[PDB]
RNA sequence: GAAAUUGUUGAAAGGAAGGGCAUUUGAUCAGACAUGGUGUUUUGUUCUCGCAU
RNA sequence: GGAAUACUGCCAGCUGGGACUGAGGACUGCGACGUAAGUCAAGGAUGCUGGCAAAUGGUUAUAUGCCGCCGUCUUGAAACACGGACCAAGGAGUCUAACGUCUAUGCGAGUGUUUGGGUGUAAAACCCAUACGCGUAAUGAACGAGGUUGGGGCCUCGAAGAGGUGCACAAUCGACCGAUCCUGAGGAUGGAUUUGGUAAGAGCAUAGCUGUUGGGACCCGAAAG
RNA sequence: AAGCUCGUUCAGUUUUAUGUAAGAAUGAAGCUUUUAGUGGGCCAUUUUUGGGC
RNA sequence: GCCCUGGGCGCUCAAGCGUGUUACCUAUACUCUACCGUCAGGGUUGAUAUGCCCUGACGAGUAGGCAGG
């Protein structure tokens, strides 16, 4: 095999994705649910939180291309997401750490969510389309 | 084995015409009178 | 052995010297083009200010593109196109402007479109579709050494030198044009525009002399 | 052709043509492909008469065709002849005169660039 | 022990079909034959020198 | 007095969305980055991840979107024109005599053993004396078995080129002879009007496609002595 | 197809000479020799014939 | 200028007519690339061969000719 000259350039994320932004998932068991972006992982996935205590969505890895960006942002500076890593999702039934870490993460974000009025209930409600909707026109 | 297209792929564009670097570094394409 | 590094260093030094030579030549050509355009504009300004009409020089370079298919072509235009290397449709080459050639275009005018190109269009064509003829083979122009080896004796050692020779119609115009393989051009990106292509350009058609519009047409067909 | 020896000679001459620059190899290689009619016999008389050419006292003659003995000549100066086939009479005449008859391979090994070589063709009209 | 032709059974559809381009439905099948590839200790003519592993 | 803007053309200006393509196969090459190690979008794709014991997909039937009976015939490409109920087997430029071109083999101015003889492991295989099929000194073949101009190539000198050299023959004129037109020591003998070759042979045998006439002659058929 | 040998010689290509010495442009060879087949009309056009053809 | 006497459905400030301005529909045509073959050029053996290759161009067709199975 010849020496292919293709360097692993780091991923470039679209400007519409910023930490603390409200994300919407279009695929998966949580499709249609509203989630909060936290950190970008080395595997090109997005670390997000429901938070779990609000809508039941735990910390999960998601792909940007399947996520619709929104202008609504919330503070995420107080959450120490450095603990999470790609190795934190390997498996080779819920693990004990998955509960305590999720609770700790949600404790530092439930207050911020409650700071903005109607944001808790807004996240608790699953997003869905309606008759006559025109996503291209809508800003989301 | 593969025909690199100039204009695009600036790396190959620099192979031919070394003055392209000076042209891009001096904005000669929009030079004022 | 010591050859592996010595030969590499020697060839790298020679290539660096040739690169500097080509750089200075390209800078000189660009300065000459800018000075010529500025002088032409200044002459036009002086003519306008002095209340006298301008005497623009005759167009010394033209480009012709085949517009009609081989079918039903009368023998004389077909022979003219064959001797002009305009065999397949949507193909063209640069030709010197003379009565010997203007009268030739007059015959093939119904089946071809032509005009006066420009520096930008010529450079784009030479860089993209520029193909050289070596040992009767078609070799794309991708390295200055390839052009230098075939036209080194004529003082051409880079793609910029070839473009300068083609645009200026210098003494080596014959060799520069012959070395260039006939240009393969696609159909216009935006279309021919006119609903009927087979008509004179001056009456809403396509074929015929269009002067500067040929530059626009080529870029869409490039 | 189908002769294995002819194929080997053709291979050798093709190798020499593109690696020795001298046209002598190319001419012999082209003449090798000539058919039997295109390679008429070359009599020893034709070699003897041409051997009096100025500056040919020590030159070597190569005959791609077939060397045939002749009864119209008697005196044969000492010389060297190379050809694909040598007749018994011609071979004896050449050897008797103190000369040497050799194959094309020996000529190529002694004159890689065709030095001192002379090519004589046979009549066709 | 073959074709035209004909008899039992199973799939089919509505003055006609066998033919050509791409797909689904029903049936049916090669289905990858992966048998592969990585480094040690246990016992007998100290032991992986090599056999069951 | 002032800019602005519509329009034209340039940007070896920037920044995206979407479609196909991954073709080459350990490094040798042209380039950019860098003070150097080294890196690069720089003579063709790499890195990660998920689903799987039927996986992907193939033949076939049926329904959907579009398209649509054969060989010979006059020859203006043509409708018209013969043949076809279906199936298994058979079926047609095959063999030969005399004359060649083309390709290969042996020998070579020689070539050809096989009408026969010797011999034999017995129509097999191996050898040859007479002559004999064809040319080899003919249209006595030398003024010299040709100079004048060229010429695949050979080298002297010098890369480009210069000199000579000359292979088959490219063109011309001459030499010998069958021969053309005078001459008359019977046609001698000396020239010469033109003539058909020699120059310093180039051929014989076998094998393969192939050309044309004759034998039935690519196959079935044609009013009869 | 068949040998040679010139790499250059050629053109259904385009204007001044008066049809060309063209050191005008553009494109990119020759003699042979024998070897299968080849005996049509027509659409349009040209020369522009007369009274429909 | 148009009207009167002299493809189907339908169309009537056309979905008729002439013309001007943009967009779109798609041929085996054109432009980029994957593969087979022919044709042309070249590398090749102090062994890597009627072979292993690199580069370009070309691909209609009856009788007929040649080549390969």
């Amino acid at each position: 095999l010849k020496k292919t000259r293709k360097a692993a350039r780091p991923q470039k994320l679209r400007a519409s994705l910023v930490p603390g932004t409200v994300l919407i998932l279009l695929a998966g068991r949580f499709r249609g649910k509203r989630v909060v972006y936290l950190k970008h992982l080395e595997d090109n996935t997005l670390l997000i939180s429901g938070p779990f205590k609000v809508n039941g969505v735990p910390l999960r890895r998601v792909n940007a291309r399947y996520v619709i960006a929104t202008s609504t942002k919330v503070s995420v500076e107080g959450v120490n997401v450095e603990k999470f890593n790609v190795e934190y999702f390997a498996k080779e039934e819920i693990k004990a750490e998955r509960v305590e870490d999720q609770k700790v993460v949600d404790k530092a974000l439930i207050a911020e969510i409650k700071k903005t009025p109607l944001l808790k209930q807004y996240l608790s409600a699953s997003f869905s389309l309606k008759n006559g909707d025109k996503p291209h026109m809508l800003k989301f | 084995v593969l025909k690199k297209n100039p204009l695009k792929n600036k790396q190959v564009l620099l192979r031919l015409n070394p003055y392209a670097k000076v042209f891009a570094a001096e904005k000669l394409g929009s030079k004022k009178a | 052995a010591e050859q592996v590094a010595a030969e590499r260093a020697a060839r790298k030094a020679a290539n660096k010297e040739k690169r500097a030579i080509i750089l200075e030549r390209n800078a000189a050509y660009q300065k000459e083009y800018e000075t010529a355009e500025r002088n032409i504009i200044q002459a036009k300004r002086d003519a306008k200010a002095a209340g006298s009409y301008y005497v623009e020089a005759q167009h010394k370079l033209v480009f012709v593109v085949r517009i009609k298919g081989i079918n039903k072509i009368p023998p004389k235009p077909r022979k003219v196109l064959q001797l002009l290397r305009l065999t397949r449709i949507n193909s063209g080459t640069f030709v010197k402007v003379t009565k010997a050639t203007l009268e030739l275009l007059k015959l093939i005018e119904p089946y071809v479109a032509y005009g006066y190109p420009s520096y930008s269009t010529i450079r784009q064509l030479v860089y993209k579709r520029g193909f050289g003829k070596i040992n009767k083979q078609r070799v794309p122009l991708s390295d200055n050494a390839i052009i230098e080896a075939n036209l080194g004796k004529y003082g051409i050692l880079s793609i910029d030198d070839l473009i300068h020779e083609i645009i200026t119609v210098g003494p080596h115009f014959k060799q520069a044009n012959n070395f260039l393989w006939p240009f393969k051009l696609s159909n216009p990106s935006g279309g021919w525009g006119v609903p009927r292509k087979f008509k004179h350009f001056i009456q809403g058609g396509s074929f015929g002399n269009r002067e500067e519009f040929i530059n626009k047409l080529v870029k869409s067909m490039n | 052709s189908d002769n294995v020896y002819l194929k080997l000679l053709v291979k050798l001459y093709t190798f020499l043509a593109r690696r020795t620059d001298a046209p002598f190899n190319k001419v012999v290689l082209k003449a090798l492909f000539l058919s039997k009619i295109n390679r008429p016999p070359v009599s020893v008389s034709r070699i003897a008469r041409a051997l009096k050419q100025e500056g040919a006292a020590n030159k070597t003659v190569v005959v791609v065709g077939t060397v045939t003995d002749d009864a119209r000549i008697f005196e044969f100066p000492k010389t060297t002849v190379a050809a694909l086939r040598f007749t018994a009479g011609a071979r004896a005449k050449i050897v008797k005169a103190g000369g040497e008859c050799i194959t094309l391979d020996q000529l190529a090994v002694r004159a890689p660039k065709g030095q001192n070589t002379l090519i004589l063709r046979g009549p066709r009209n």
